[PDB]
């Protein structure tokens, strides 16, 4: 059922979650409220992959097991003037060393 | 107002839904603009904050078995006080 | 008296968990063990006039209970199941569970039962009422890398946090 996801483009991240059942363009749809901008402007992927308009995201790969609230799944996310742009995501910082301690 | 943005120290920018935030006894306080700037939390560690909202809101009942939330060590140190500051 | 001081902690450890479920039947605690994994447990008040706390937790067969017995400012299994030596006893009953989770975790047990009549509990995860705290899980995290936390590059404040409550589980 439920699938927990982040939507994720350049430094932004959202965190939603939808329906195994859910279409890719309902996703879009969701962006669009929050980012205001309309999903034939959106391209949503799964790791490279560009993603149909009219699948479910079961049939894109985004189960239950593999899309849980604690470890959501990443979804990126491409805007389109003339062109759409390429696929960018900005990475977290990332954590200091372990103190030895710890190790 | 569904919902809100919260920003880390190094930029990144967090949109979740403001009845997550709200988890947050620190958010809870300011938002009860829709924007949040932690100036001293990072990424790594927001990040993972904003999953735990998620997690809390999904799993305050017990009717489906809570599973468990995996905190890597190394954010640990930085995740406690993150927590600690935004009392959740 | 120090013992009751020592009681009044081990309680307050107890509510600490997430994973005390107070008054719950026994047939609440199988219902809600019944889909769980093997060694799933959870602790809960004891139905029985003389025992504070029982575990319940899952095995192949089904939920199973044992009680926690308190004689004079210490907690060991029910001596009805072995002898009392091999019973081992503590001030706190978190500390009790802490350590049969870690025996099994540690692999000096497992889910098959022993030959010579000594002590068999299979414990895994716990069963949380409610998603515990963020702060909580992350003491739960460092707690599982080192027991030495006041070298810790640490406000005093959060020291003493997680002084409450040191255990693994
Ligand atoms: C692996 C744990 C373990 C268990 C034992 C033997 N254990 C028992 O034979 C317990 C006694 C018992 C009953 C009720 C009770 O609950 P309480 O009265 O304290 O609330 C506490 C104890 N029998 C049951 O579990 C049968 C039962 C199960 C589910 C149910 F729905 C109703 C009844 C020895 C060593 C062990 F390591």
């Amino acid at each position: 059922m439920d699938v927990f996801l982040m939507i994720r483009r350049h430094k932004t991240t959202i965190f939603t979650d939808a329906k195994e059942s859910s279409t890719v363009f309902e996703l879009k749809r969701i962006v669009e409220g929050i980012l205001k901008r309309p999903p034939d402007e959106q391209r949503l992927y799964k790791d490279d992959q560009l993603l149909d308009d009219g699948k479910t995201l079961g049939e894109c790969g985004f189960t239950s097991q593999t899309a849980r609230p604690q470890a959501p799944a990443t979804v990126g996310l491409a805007f389109r003037d003339d062109t759409f742009e390429a696929l960018c995501i900005e990475p977290f910082s990332s954590p200091p060393e372990l103190p030895d301690v710890m190790k | 107002m569904m919902y809100v943005k919260l920003i880390s120290s190094d930029g990144h920018e967090f949109i979740v839904k403001r009845e997550h935030a709200l988890t947050s006894g620190t958010i809870k306080a300011m938002l009860s603009t829709n924007e949040v700037n932690f100036r001293e939390i990072p990424s790594h560690v927001l990040s993972k904050v904003c999953m735990y909202f998620t997690y809390k809101v999904r799993y305050t009942n017990s009717s489906t078995e809570i599973p468990e939330f995996p905190i890597a060590p190394e954010i640990a140190l930085e995740l406690l006080m993150a927590a600690n500051f935004l009392d959740c | 008296s120090m013992q009751a001081a020592r009681l009044a902690k081990a309680l307050r450890e107890l509510g600490q968990t997430g994973w005390y479920w107070g008054s719950m039947t026994v047939n609440e605690a199988k219902e809600k063990l019944k889909e769980a994994p093997e060694g799933t447990f959870l602790i809960r008040d004891s139905s029985h006039s003389d025992y504070l706390l029982t575990i319940s937790v899952k095995t192949s067969a089904g939920p199973t209970n044992l009680r926690i017995e308190y004689q004079d400012g210490k907690f060991r299994l029910d001596s009805i199941i072995c002898v009392k030596s091999k019973l081992k006893q503590f001030d706190s009953v978190v500390h009790l569970i802490d350590y049969y989770v870690q025996m099994c975790k540690d692999k000096r047990t497992g889910p098959e039962a022993p030959r010579n009549g000594t002590v068999h509990l299979y414990l895994t995860k716990p069963l949380y009422t409610s998603a515990p705290s963020l702060q909580h899980l992350c003491r739960l995290t460092i707690n599982k890398c080192t027991g030495a936390i006041w070298g810790l590059p640490l406000p005093t404040r959060l020291k003493d946090y997680l002084e409450e409550y040191k255990f693994q589980v």
